């Protein structure tokens, strides 16, 4: 075929590769940062649920 | 088909025959005879041949390539201008390779023409051959095998720093 296609092929795959290294840099950074202060999707470590909590009035009155 | 711009090449200056013996020439017997057995012949197939070939005529191109962006104006990690410039740097490399085989060559054809005067005779060649291998040892030499523009540009800013210290004083 010639050498302008395995050129411009070789620029496709050094483009590809170098985007997934990058990609794969910052999800190494995003992840530390959710687990060190969990505040997004990831690393929500569970909670007890408010809705089985009893709201109706009760005996005692000092609840 | 080469030009002597390029493999320069001084004009012949052979004497003239002065036999002062009267003994007939057994090289000029056997060169007329090998040039009517043997020259004549050949020169025919050939010419058959060119004819053939100018029958058959066909033309072919030197590839050029244009100047990609340097290194010096590439930034580091955007690895395409970075290989665009590496390849160019190797292909430049390559291009010195046989600038130094043809300055090779034409010390040696030098030495071979001059032959008991090529102390002499061949200072223009030795010239032009001393300052192309220091140019050649400044911009390659030391590299090592993983030669790259990287390392050449860092050779050459390490070379300019000293030059430049040694410049203060």
């Amino acid at each position: 075929d010639g050498p302008e296609k395995n050129y411009e092929k070789t620029l496709a795959i050094l483009q590809i590769e170098s985007e997934k290294a990058e990609l794969r840099l910052k999800e190494q950074e995003v992840r530390r940062l959710m687990r060190a202060r969990g505040d997004g999707p990831w690393y929500q470590f569970p909670t007890p649920e408010k809705e089985f909590i009893d709201h109706s009035p009760k005996a005692t009155p000092d609840n | 088909s080469w030009d002597k711009d390029v493999y320069p090449e001084p004009p012949s200056r052979t004497p003239a025959p002065s036999p002062q013996t009267s003994l007939p020439n057994p090289i000029t017997y056997l060169t007329k005879a090998y040039d009517l057995v043997v020259d004549w012949p050949v020169t025919l197939v050939r010419e058959f041949i060119e004819r053939q070939h100018a029958k058959n005529r066909t033309y072919y191109y030197h590839r050029q390539y244009r100047r990609v962006p340097d290194i010096t104006e590439c930034k580091e990690g955007d690895v395409l201008c970075i290989y665009e410039a590496e390849m160019q740097w190797r292909r430049d490399f390559k291009v010195d390779q046989e600038i130094m085989n043809i300055i090779q060559e034409r010390l040696k054809a030098c030495q071979q023409r001059e032959g008991e005067n090529y102390q002499q005779n061949c200072a223009k060649e030795l010239e032009q051959f001393t300052k192309v291998t220091k140019a050649y040892q400044d911009r390659y030499l030391d590299l090592g095998a993983y030669y790259s523009a990287r390392k050449c540009l860092a050779k050459q800013k390490q070379r300019m720093l000293e030059e430049r210290k040694a410049a203060r004083q």
